[PDB]
């Protein structure tokens, strides 16, 4: 009897219906932070309703978030390859018209890649709202960094979601885009420094020469960020330069 | 009936890519690798969900003058790529503070010609094995 929510038109669905559907499949007691409900048509046909939670689950990187349906028949809620692990925190449903039942599958790869791109569109929408992004970032910033570590195609887009303190963004974290806007036309590289903690990199003497040139320096105080940066290599055409390499 | 055009795509890129070029200058030397899939299947229609990874080798010079070498990786050339979709990982081999002008070169003049080429491939692929 019930026409599944994900087969309905996103434009017609109310926030309340999305909230009820999220609570139903997750036991969360909070409404979801954001919902990304879309349809893909053409040589690839599938629909999905994906939810980003307001908080990281207790066992995020430790201790069946997506139900996979094929032609509206539930198949499994534990198909990996549907979404990479750094996105394990996303919940919802994916309904494929074409996936072949019973099983390197090509359809699965296309679906997976399409889902990652759509979730990155969602993260960019979220970033446009500081109240929402604050919740998003504090809960999943590490997951974003791990995506940057491994996703060669999407790491540039993901890099746009990273936030860091800097010699010019001391009370708030800054984005890489805003660092770039503050750059004088003669500055060619984005500079950063690494250290064991904020208090120590904040007074490193290597900063003196950059400050004398009025060049902003980003503060990276964790190996996961350092690796994210060397995997990125550049941002919006500007090379990422670690000022303590000499 | 479906077919695997990975052999055709590979020679198509070898002639479409080698030689493209940007005092300061560079050009595509060879095509060191192309991996992934490219098939034209019958599904209603003659679809193709091709998705490829491609690396090209490069050579050029800035400045008397100073030459260099490197590679450019494009992780994804696919059936659903837009022009802005392509990613280019520019490597300048054993680089130096003087060579800091190669990449800006490659980004400004070579990449935009790389983008239009990848975009043409899909059309050419079907109008070669699809209208087939």
């Amino acid at each position: 009897p019930t026409k599944p929510l994900w087969t309905r038109n996103p434009s017609d669905i109310t926030q309340e219906e999305y909230n009820a559907f999220y609570k139903s499949i997750s036991n969360d007691w909070e409404d979801p932070l954001y919902v990304k409900h879309f349809s893909v048509e053409g040589q690839l046909e599938f629909r999905a309703i994906l939810f980003i939670p307001k908080r990281a689950p207790f066992d995020l990187f430790e201790s069946n978030n997506i139900k996979l349906y094929v032609r509206r028949v539930f198949i499994t809620d534990e198909a990996e390859d549907l979404i990479p692990e750094w996105l394990s925190f996303v919940k919802g449903v994916v309904d494929s018209e074409d996936l072949p039942l019973n099983l390197q599958n090509k359809i699965m790869k296309v679906i997976r890649k399409n889902i990652v791109k759509k979730l990155i569109e969602a993260f960019n929408e979220i970033a446009e709202d500081s109240e929402q992004f604050e919740k998003f970032y504090s809960a999943f910033s590490k997951n974003i960094k791990l995506g940057v570590h491994e996703d060669t195609q999407n790491r540039a887009a993901l890099a746009k979601l990273l936030r860091y303190n800097s010699t010019k963004s001391v009370d708030e974290l800054t984005s890489l885009t805003d660092y770039v806007t503050r750059m004088p036309e003669h500055q060619k590289n984005i500079y950063y420094i690494t250290g064991e903690s904020l208090k120590s990199v904040e007074k490193s003497p290597f900063l003196d020469a950059l400050k004398a040139k009025n060049f902003e320096v980003l503060f990276l105080t964790d190996p996961i960020d350092e690796y994210a940066f060397t995997q990125l290599k550049e941002f919006e055409g500007k090379t990422l330069v670690d000022i303590t390499k000499d | 009936v479906d077919k695997n055009c990975i052999g055709w795509a590979k020679e198509y890129f070898k002639q479409k890519i080698v030689g493209v070029e940007a005092k300061k200058y560079a050009k595509i030397k060879s095509v060191s690798s192309i991996e992934g899939d490219c098939e034209v299947n019958q599904r209603g229609k003659v679809i193709s969900l091709f998705d490829l990874k491609i690396t090209v080798l490069i050579e050029g010079h800035v400045d008397s003058a100073l030459p260099f070498e490197g590679s450019i990786n494009v992780p994804e050339v696919a059936f659903d790529s837009e022009a802005s979709s392509y990613q280019f990982d520019i490597s300048i081999f054993k680089e130096t503070s003087e060579l800091s002008e190669a990449k800006p070169l490659i980004r400004s003049e070579l990449l935009p010609k790389l983008r239009q080429i990848f975009q043409q491939f899909g059309k050419d692929l079907l109008a070669t094995h699809g209208n087939d």
